[PDB]
């Protein structure tokens, strides 16, 4: 899905009747895939960051399609969860997709130090994983899959320091006049 | 119709509730010194134990007859709450039970969600038999009505779900804290329950205080290809207190 | 004049504003 | 500039779901930590000064490297350089300013002249840098009369002297610089900022008269914005730049390559 | 001479103390909101975790050279404190360390009991080697100076106890919170220590804050048949706080 | 900061023995001259300012010697240096700061660049020193685009210029620097301060374009702490250092040698 | 006893029934063996010193072992004492080792000049010598020897000036990164 | 401002505190 609009959505399936993992991502603001978002791009012009991240999801299925999902944040110090049980033991939100198509969840700042490096080495701020809490249910004659969109921005909390040049852009040659 | 319950570092949302029921009109609260028996300081883990724990989902199909879980048994394996449960002789807790089941406007079915105090189950057979400890302690798996040959059956509970598993008529089960999940109207049921017992704290391993019973009173019917849907349960201890610390019981 | 800092001395020495140092936030 | 404090939060059981919204509206969510989790009271103490535009853009970066190769053969005929001033030729600076649609600021220019010795000695070298606004005569040789600088501003540097520096006030005929321009010539040509951003040229010559030492002089020009204002933020440039004044990104026989890194499976972070 | 320290449901008594030392003059206390970094409510288990945990005793004989333990590592297996340590990303704690060693008026010997912050041990060998995680995480067993062949030795710490295991002279070890147990005068040492770190809370699995070092500066000598005596250590966390709950780390 | 006066003292015959105590307690004795001898009244007049941390650590000492050997063959390909900043590579400075477990201070950096002539002349040499925080692109060649320094801080020095100098504020993400660290990676590796003390790199290049004079440029870096604070004193390092970020002291085929000098007999001073 | 814990203790003997010398040391803060102590190490970062030194001793024998010792300080200008009579003619303390196992003695500042160099040449601030005042006595079945520990620190008096680099530490080679 | 010494003149010329000279004891 790489050089297209499809890299921005995840497909949910009605054929899955299980507590499967849908997707996951590291929580580090400048790590991939967050790196190229607005907040990831600005963070890459600084060395340290702190604050809470707001993640929002928009369900794009039919008005008659429903589902409940488990969105979870796993604090660091442990491997990313491979089962719904392990994921829910952390910070999480159970999202009922009904009439409102969007939800926001906040990944709080939980760190030993007050700031973290935007370029993390063998380090993490944790993970966000998404799981089927129930199932994607549809009436007859409705598309059997539906897409989900994920957004990120920083809270009132958010702060960056120590300006530096970005690692997300290059110049390998002259720029013609 | 919209609920949002925040417990520890956990939040539940439901855009289709029949607003929450508070069992017996009493909100959970920590044990008062006026009612207390034990004399040591009770440990209160707070947000680390008072949060939502989601159990293993069950599948609702047209031939489903019912399920039950017992508290605190269902949470014996759940994080810090489970740990405290076995390191301490005595424990005490209230709960927020959120049963979730979504479908479509082209599905119909109705579940009764009841919370029963001291649900003393009946045994399956006649004669001088009683229910074995293991069978009333299934853990997060719960028990599902299956009408078909299990073991050391002289130790098994009854499968007569329509007799509330105890010799009383389903139908009068509404005398207990309960809610219905009627698919055309709601997709969840929420019951908040205080601690109910004849003693201030008790052994969580030996005595289950509440039994959560779910029974399809009207069968799941739909013309959709998605003809079985899960029922997921999330339970959050509330005001959990423990006392009488020692080694962990195995 | 004197200004606080995240106290120090500062005055402008040139007649055109473009000459001034960074702006105060 | 202070970041707000994280307030204490409690377990809620309510009808209002602050976590639930509609992003279809084009509005960003207002959920803070206290709305989704039982939050601890923390007294945050962060200033946001370094994230200000003044701080972000108020740093000197290279915008041009002017190379003058001194020829001893036609000493007066050549030995001068001309460069149409702009902030489009060096990526680091260009990308920062293009984060906005319009910018307005004064400019600080610092020069770093370096003499490369190609003979046994370098003698005494003196350079002249003249700012030629559009319309003023552009020098055609080392000894052009335009170097008299009767009214244009010139600055002189001689070997041994500290780095020259001077400020320029906001130069546009408009109220702000156009970082982007969806428009053309009066002749329906030259789409882009080539129309709007005509700041004249920076010309230089070696002032010292004919001598016998071959040298090359590379003067790097650094630009720092002062007293900055900007409007209408834009997404950051995602690909390498190829031309000045154009947003073109296609390179011959080379696929589009962004900074996004792929992974095998999306269920593993 | 008489001490009695009561912690949880635990009490220590010692009829022969050199009264207790409070490391750096600061009594342990819960983390203040003014210094805090993490934004979730920290769980404070109280008496269930802040109590005395007695570790496995070691034998002091005439050929003993020294021992060390690291905190919180030494308590990773200790009841509720150990559990919280691994269910949470961050933790914070102070401690009361009570080292006990009784003998007779016909025995002589002297131990130095020191509590060292950030005791970064040196490796045994020369070259580009570093100390392996397992070796600085021995648990309640601690580490005993044995001068004789261990494994993957390029991963082992040094046994130069007289160089404080880190390249500084024993002898100057007194610059750290410490007490002496001189058998003719006392039979125990008590050190109360606050949390000391450059961050408000930290990962307990990855960073050991204090190292407890015990070194016989004067050898155990006696004409009694009882010529080896044990040294027993009891440590009580104080003001333990945890934050960032999730699954238990293995 | 004043030292107290020595008061007059008289012959005592008493039940309280101030000289007698128990060091088992871990407390240092409180006996002063007046308790043990019939002391004379002396009016001491000593300030203790020079013994303050500010005074002790507030002195410039060498922390790195950066050697750049200019190659004329691949002029743009090489001719740059990179150094991961730290205070662990030079003994005099390292030992002073390691007298404490945690330190916090601002830093003053002074550079002493020396050009070694390997040809008949040295021409005009200009150097660029750039601070690259962790994550910023590290230069790969003399002409790397990273040298544009669009936002990183760079400082320039040219032959003839006084010694460059600039200050850096306390840089850690924690509240103090860890002089020692009893901990590891998130991967259970790299025991020590290698984890905690990642301050990025100091990179340099010769800015002057290709020329014909071979030279070596040695830039020594001096560091002075300002506005100092420190916690938890430690015994001084007793042996030679062997590695950065590690307290290792063993040297191959060489016995442990401290600064203690032995004597034949302990009854002769 | 050099590279071990034994360099830090002296052994007293019950078999000695005489006014013997047990040990002695120069009083100069940065001279050996004082040089590597905390106070000797800090003093080696300065050029001049002044003030009084507090010396403390801890007796580590059995609770049933006894002894009286003579701790003496000999002001400069004379050779260190070789007899108890000559030692006691100076500043001294007679220590009765009974129920308290420790004692502190103060070496007062007695100098012509207000300060002294930390690196002394052909100079001394004097000596501290230890002698048997009576005898180490023990009951039957008790170890016949006992150890003594010696500590040093400075009094309120103490002061150092003129910061300099220490002679107590070296760098003979590069420190590997 | 003016300060005594173990009297002299002293003011800060830069806007960041890290730039300041040694601290007063
Ligand atoms: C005489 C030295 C050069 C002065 C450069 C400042 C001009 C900035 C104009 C910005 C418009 C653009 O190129 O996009
Ligand atoms: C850019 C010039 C170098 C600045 C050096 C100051 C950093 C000190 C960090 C101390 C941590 C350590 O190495 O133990």
């Amino acid at each position: 899905y790489i050089n297209s609009e499809n890299m921005y959505s995840v497909v949910l399936q009605s054929s899955i009747n299980a507590p499967d993992k849908i997707f996951s991502i590291r929580t580090d603001v400048a790590s991939q895939p967050l790196a190229t978002t607005l907040i990831g791009e600005i963070s890459s012009y600084f060395t340290h960051w702190t604050g809470s991240l707001r993640f929002s999801f928009m369900f794009c299925g039919t008005a008659n399609t429903t589902v409940k999902l488990l969105l979870a944040y796993t604090p660091p110090g442990i491997a990313e969860p491979t089962t719904r049980k392990d994921a829910m033991l952390g910070t999480h939100v159970i999202w009922d997709v009904g009439l409102q198509s969007t939800i926001s969840m906040v990944v709080p700042w939980i760190s030993a130090s007050h700031y973290r490096n935007t370029s993390p080495g063998r380090s993490t701020s944790g993970y966000i994983t998404c799981w089927y809490q129930t199932r994607l249910v549809i009436p007859p004659q409705t598309p059997p899959t539906a897409r989900l969109l994920c957004f990120v921005s920083g809270c009132k909390d958010f702060c960056l320091r120590m300006a530096r040049d970005t690692n997300l852009h290059l110049q390998s040659g002259a720029i013609a006049q | 119709r919209i609920i949002q319950i925040t417990r520890g570092d956990s939040t539940i949302t439901s855009q289709d509730v029949a607003n929450a029921i508070v069992a017996y009109g009493v909100w959970p609260h920590y044990l008062s010194s006026k009612d207390a028996s034990a004399i040591d300081k009770p440990s209160q883990p707070d947000t680390s134990s008072n949060r939502f724990y989601t159990l293993r989902s069950v599948t609702w199909s047209s031939s489903s007859k019912g399920w039950w879980w017992k508290l605190p048994d269902a949470l014996k394996d759940m994080g810090i709450f489970g740990e405290n449960m076995f390191y301490h002789y005595l424990g005490r807790s209230g709960y927020t039970i959120h049963v979730q089941c979504n479908a479509s406007k082209f599905h119909q079915g109705t579940l009764i969600v009841a919370l029963i105090p001291e649900h003393q189950i009946a045994s399956a057979l006649h004669g001088n038999v009683n229910v074995g400890y293991n069978y009333t302690h299934p853990g997060e798996t719960g028990r599902e009505v299956k009408a078909e040959t299990r073991l050391n059956p002289d130790l098994q509970p009854t499968e007569e779900y329509w007799l509330n598993f105890d010799g009383t008529l389903l139908g009068n089960i509404t005398i207990f804290p309960h809610q219905f999940i009627n698919l055309r109207s709601n997709n969840s049921a929420t019951i908040i329950a205080p601690y109910v017992n004849a003693v201030p704290m008790d052994s969580m391993r030996s005595h289950n205080n509440w039994s959560l019973v779910i029974i399809p009173i009207c069968p799941l019917e739909t013309s959709s290809a998605i003809n079985t849907i899960p029922i997921t349960i999330s339970i959050s201890p509330m005001c959990a207190e423990f006392s009488g610390a020692r080694a962990k019981r195995q | 004049a004197q200004v606080s800092r995240q106290n120090y001395f500062n005055i402008n020495y040139f007649k055109d504003a473009a000459s001034n140092g960074a702006s105060k936030l | 500039l202070v970041v707000p404090n994280i307030n204490s939060s409690n377990p809620t059981t309510s009808n209002s779901a602050p976590a639930l919204d509609a992003a279809e509206t084009g509005h960003t969510s207002s959920v803070q930590p206290e709305d989704v989790i039982e939050t601890r009271y923390v007294q945050t103490s962060q200033t946001r000064d370094e994230m200000s535009l003044e701080s972000f853009l108020g740093r000197s970066g290279c915008i041009h490297e002017s190379k003058l190769e001194v020829t001893l053969a036609n000493y007066n005929k050549e030995n001068f350089t001309v460069w149409a001033i702009n902030l489009q030729e060096m990526a680091q600076i260009r990308r920062k300013f293009e984060l906005f649609t319009y910018t307005r600021f004064d400019s600080e220019i610092t020069l770093v002249p370096c003499i490369s010795a190609l003979s046994q000695d370098i003698g005494h070298i003196t350079m002249q840098y003249m700012y030629v606004p559009p319309g003023a005569p552009v020098p055609n040789s080392r000894d052009d009369y335009a170097w008299q600088s009767g009214t244009n501003a010139s600055v002189f540097w001689q070997h041994g002297q500290a780095y020259p520096r001077f400020s320029l006030p906001f130069l546009s005929v408009a109220s702000a610089y156009y970082m982007f321009y969806d428009g053309y010539d009066e002749q329906d040509q030259n789409y882009g900022t080539a129309n709007t951003n005509n700041m004249g040229s920076l010309c230089s010559r070696i002032v010292t008269e004919k001598h016998i030492h071959k040298v090359h002089i590379m003067t790097r020009i650094y630009h720092k914005a002062k007293h900055v204002k900007a409007w209408c933020p834009r997404p950051p440039r995602a690909l390498e730049y190829t031309r000045a004044h154009r947003t073109n990104f296609k390179i011959e026989d080379r696929s589009i390559q962004t900074a996004i890194v792929t992974r095998p499976i999306i269920t593993t972070a």
